[PDB]
């Protein structure tokens, strides 16, 4: 790509390199209560 | 005979540094690769079919309008402008005499630009130069 | 119909979608229902006729319908159009026969 | 009624009159009497057409000097409302004199709204109209007839029939609107565009456009006809400046470049199989050229130059033709190189702004073309054009853009400018580079009017302020004032809402444009007034394009269903028909009562005439300030010119411009003293601008309503409409705002 890039040719890829990677206190209620954590 | 040179037929595609010059002799469309190599030693036939003028690389030029007639009627009346240059205080003011004037000027350029008395111009210009 | 904006991603159904042109050739044909000529107190192609040789500049992007990338409308246009001949037709159908 | 003035003894077409209109009647008189110019500023909710053409008519019918009339308007719709209202006060002359006096009053306009040629009159544009027009009286057609009747040309039956009668006799005597003489013209089979056309010059009173004043291109002929110590009057002139400025501005676009190539290309094939085949044509003109002749003693007075004169009268040279573009060839040789030299020039790759003299110095070094053949492109090409035998001129048709813009260039210098831009649209993948030649100073199109003719009024309802108009166009006024309406009872309720129900500001920045929050509550606003209006709602929105994307997201957010349930939706679209036949559609929903909005643009077609007064108009909405496009070229150049010239500051001159609009907009509401209606201004920044509003307006907006909010301005409107609908005591209008005979005695005995 860098040089098709330097001979002014658009290059339809990229070098790979650049490709970044990426004690409860009350129980009696125990198995009752959903986890309604947000709204 | 759009956007490559005809000789070498060198797209821009391939080669968008290509650059094409014109030569005031036949107004043929050339790429400056094309010029270094065929008349880098020096003057030479110009390479086309049909065109049988020799010319020299120190002649060729960038061309200015994108219409090769009017090119060449440009160029032309550079020319005959740069031997038939007068002003309206040449003649005292008199208007009808400078119409006349810039009327035959406008003729002799038609006449060169058409071919139609070549040599009889070309001495007329000649001459004029002179005086 | 419900003057809305299609959207290409939009799956639709197949079997309705065959009328989208019949569709189109009502329209101009409810069009050509509507069209005729307008009294002068409010005829604006007057206004816009009375000087046929006017050249000025052309209005700014501003004042002109919206447009894409590609150049061609973005559709906006269509959709004020196709409320502007519903209230149309409503009012027309007031003025039937009866 | 039918009172004195101190000599003038003037017929009111209606039993009673307002102060108003009396003051305004006496300042019109007065400056009349003592000669020059005058600005009259009257409230739109009371009569100035009829004012204006009672006391000139009276003033004409009595004083000895009979002077005639000229009325100029901003629109074709104008002309004809001023026509009515002359026929009205014509009948009530008529019947008070006992006998109808000599008198003739026409309106003028194009072949467009005035051809009845079942052929010629169903074209979409005017152009081509008058190309076919000009093809069936020429006299090419009529001489060919006459010397083979085997020929196959045909004329105009309207036309060839006028010939028969006299000028003379052409109408009867009175005033003809233009449906009346439509119908007039066609139960005779008559031409009514040339029966105007050939009577302007014997009409008392004559009823066109700004465009046929200020537009050199058609106001040549027809000021050629009109009497030099004629009155004047300029009708909603406010936005007089815009007509100055478009009058002499052109736009060049690779398009236009490219067929002008192929007009160029086919001139020359014609010129070559006229010179194979009849030469003496040719031959001919160069003769009648080589004394010095030109176009108006070539040209016969029954056809017309193919290019329009793009310069003022005074401002073109009476000397020879150069020599340079005596022939044809020479000519065409010559306006080819032009067309290159553009082409070439349209490749910049960055905004170029040059002046004409810089523009002619490049030319004149890169070609060698001089400054003196260019100014005469548009004559010598309607010579050429006249002599060739073109009956088809559909290629040469580019032709005139470009005969066009070099005798302009070639002719200003001053005040003018050249904007090359690469990118006509920024939005936009490939480059569409344009070329605008553009007028700054807008006197210069005017000062032929102002020294042409000796008295001048420039009326209109919302022209304010007055001091500025005569600092921008270079002219002197005896008086300049402002009339404030004695309204018994407030009429119009103006009001400025800066924030929504939520207290959130609301502004119509083009760069805020797509916000939620202001659409949404723009959208609020809306349907909250709409449920409460009875009849019609009209709403100004600052710019086209922030109208149609403002209204998709209404649409998308369903804000556009709500206002269904209440009100019909009539939208103002690009195509004139069909915004004409929204308005006609408008009309009925709210005559009958099933109520209409209209969504228009504030600086659109239908603010520049269209008025709703009484079940048409109860609510405005502007939304916005209608601000131009900043970010503009010509805009920016105008206002530097301006700053420059006449030490305008570009904010006050904007705030001038979008305040004029707004205006504008808000006076269509109008028309007698008994209409109402509520004016809300929807834009946090008109807090500020109510000394810039007009004095009538101003006045009328509380001081408690320059800053309110939606739900409160909702409450205010109920009430105000409430209170309205009550029915007007007699007692408390009896002699305060409408005066009868007895009370303008009264009134003239104690000012005397
Ligand atoms: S002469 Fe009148 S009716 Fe005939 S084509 Fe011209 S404008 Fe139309
Ligand atoms: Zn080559
Ligand atoms: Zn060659």
């Amino acid at each position: 790509p860098r040089k098709l890039q330097d001979l002014g040719l658009k290059p339809a890829s990229v070098d790979p390199a650049t490709i970044k990677r990426q004690k409860i206190t009350n129980t009696h209620m125990t198995g009752i209560l959903k986890d309604y954590s947000h709204r | 005979n759009k956007d490559m040179c005809p000789i070498c037929k060198t797209d821009r595609y391939l080669s968008p540094d290509v650059k094409f010059l014109v030569n005031p002799e036949c107004y043929h469309r050339i790429c400056e690769s094309c010029v270094d190599r065929i008349f880098s030693l020096g003057p030479a036939q110009c390479p086309y079919k049909g065109c049988d003028k020799i010319l020299r690389k120190n002649k060729f030029k960038t061309q200015i309008f994108d219409d090769v007639e009017v090119e060449k009627e440009v160029d032309i009346r550079k020319r005959v402008f740069n031997v038939f240059n007068k002003t309206i205080d040449d003649f005292n003011g008199d208007l009808v005499e400078y119409n006349k004037y810039l009327e035959e000027v406008e003729d002799i350029i038609y006449k060169l630009d058409h071919g139609i008395d070549v040599a009889k111009t070309e001495e007329k210009l000649r001459t004029y130069e002179e005086l | 119909l419900r003057g809305e904006k299609i959207m290409q991603n939009d799956r639709g159904d197949v079997i309705i979608d065959r009328y989208l042109t019949l569709d189109q050739e009502f329209d101009r044909k409810d069009d050509d229902m509507l069209l005729h000529p307008v009294k002068k107190i409010i005829d604006l192609d007057g206004n816009i006729q009375d000087d046929p040789v006017v050249r000025g500049n052309r209005p700014d992007f501003t004042m002109q319908p919206g447009v894409d990338i590609n150049g061609n409308s973005d559709g906006t246009v269509d959709i004020l159009k196709g409320m502007n001949r519903l209230s149309e037709k409503m009012i027309m159908a007031l003025k039937n026969e009866y | 009624m039918k009172f004195y003035i101190d000599d003038l003894p003037v017929l009111f077409p209606y039993p009673k009159i307002y102060p108003e209109q009396y003051n305004y009647m006496c300042d019109i008189k007065k400056t009349l009497d003592v000669g020059g110019n005058s600005i009259l500023e009257m409230p739109s909710g009371t009569g100035k057409t009829v004012s204006l053409l009672s006391l000139t008519i009276a003033y004409q019918m009595h004083y000895p000097e009979h002077r005639k009339i000229i009325y100029c308007s901003r629109t074709m719709s104008e002309i004809e409302k001023a026509l009515v209202e002359l026929e009205n006060l014509m009948d009530y002359r008529t019947k008070e004199l006992g006998y109808q006096e000599d008198f003739r009053g026409l309106g003028l306009t194009s072949r467009k709204n005035l051809c009845l040629h079942p052929e010629v009159s169903k074209e979409r544009k005017g152009t081509v109209v008058d190309e076919k027009c000009r093809r069936m009286t020429n006299g090419q057609a009529k001489r060919k007839l006459e010397e083979d009747p085997e020929a196959n040309v045909e004329l105009c039956e309207y036309h060839e029939n006028l010939y028969n009668i006299e000028v003379e006799d052409y109408l009867p005597k009175g005033v003809f609107s233009f449906e009346k003489l439509l119908k007039y013209c066609e139960e005779k089979t008559l031409c009514p565009y040339f029966i105007v056309r050939r009577m302007i010059s014997l009409c008392n009173i004559i009823i066109y456009s700004y465009h046929y004043l200020l537009d050199p291109k058609i106001a040549e002929r027809v000021s050629n006809e009109v009497s030099k110590d004629s009155i004047v009057i300029f009708d909603e002139a406010h936005n007089i400046d815009n007509v100055c400025i478009e009058s002499l501005s052109l736009d060049l676009t690779t398009d236009a470049l490219r067929r002008a190539t192929r007009g160029a290309n086919a001139l020359d094939e014609r010129i070559s199989e006229v010179r194979k085949v009849d030469s003496q044509k040719l031959q001919d003109e160069y003769e009648k050229l080589v004394q010095g002749l030109h176009s108006a003693d070539i040209l016969t007075d029954q056809e017309e130059p193919f290019v329009e004169t793009p310069v003022l009268p005074q401002d073109l040279l009476t000397e020879a033709i150069p020599g340079n573009i005596r022939r044809a060839e020479h000519f065409v040789s010559f306006l080819k190189r032009l067309i290159e030299y553009l082409k070439t020039r349209m490749k910049v790759l960055h905004v170029i702004s040059e002046t004409p003299k810089s523009f002619l110095q490049h030319l004149k070094q890169l070609t060698f073309i001089e400054r003196k053949p260019l100014r005469f492109c548009s004559e010598r090409l309607s010579l050429l054009v006249r002599t060739l035998e073109v009956t088809e001129v559909e290629d040469f048709t580019a032709l005139k853009d470009i005969a066009t813009f070099a005798t302009l260039i070639s002719t200003y210098e001053e005040g003018f400018l050249l904007i090359i831009e690469p990118y006509e649209i920024e939005n936009a993948a490939v480059p569409n580079p344009i070329m605008r030649f553009t007028c700054l100073d807008a006197s210069i199109a005017i000062k032929p009017v102002f020294e042409r003719f000796s008295s001048v009024i420039i009326t209109s309802g919302t022209i304010s302020p007055l001091d500025m108009y005569p600092r921008m166009l270079n002219f002197k006024t005896v008086l300049q004032k402002s009339y404030a309406m004695t309204l018994a009872k407030k009429s119009f309720l103006p009001m400025i809402i800066t924030k929504g129900s939520d207290q959130v500001a609301i502004s119509s920045r083009f760069e805020i444009r797509n916000d939620p929050s202001i659409v949404r509550n723009y959208g609020s606003m809306l349907v909250e007034f709409a449920k409460i209006t009875p009849d019609g709602m009209v709403v100004f929105f600052p710019s086209y394009l922030y109208m149609e994307s403002i209204v998709s997201m209404w649409q998308t957010m369903g804000i556009l269903d709500e206002v269904w349930k209440h009100k019909l939706i009539l939208v103002e679209t690009p195509d004139a028909q069909e915004t004409s036949l929204a308005l006609e559609t408008y009309r009925k929903a709210c005559s009958n009562g099933r109520g209409a909005i209209l969504l228009s643009v504030a600086r659109g077609k239908v603010s520049e005439g269209i008025d709703f007064d009484h079940q048409y108009g109860r609510t405005v909405l502007m939304i916005g300030i209608p601000f131009q496009y900043t970010e503009s070229r010509i805009l920016k150049a105008r206002l530097e010119f301006m700053r420059e010239n006449y030490r305008i500051r570009e904010n006050d001159f904007l705030s001038f411009d979008a305040m004029r609009h707004a205006a504008q907009c808000l006076g269509r509401v109008l028309r007698g003293k008994d209409d109402y209606g509520v004016m809300v201004l929807a834009d946090r920044r008109f807090s500020r601008k109510r000394s810039q509003l007009p004095k009538w307006i101003a006045q009328g907006l509380s001081d408690a309503d320059l800053n309110l909010s939606t739900d409160m301005a909702i409450s205010n409107t109920k009430q105000f409409l409430r209170t309205m609908a009550q029915p007007t005591d007699p007692k408390d209008q009896e002699g305060v705002s409408v005066w009868s005979y007895e009370d303008l005695i009264k009134h003239q005995n104690s000012r005397k």
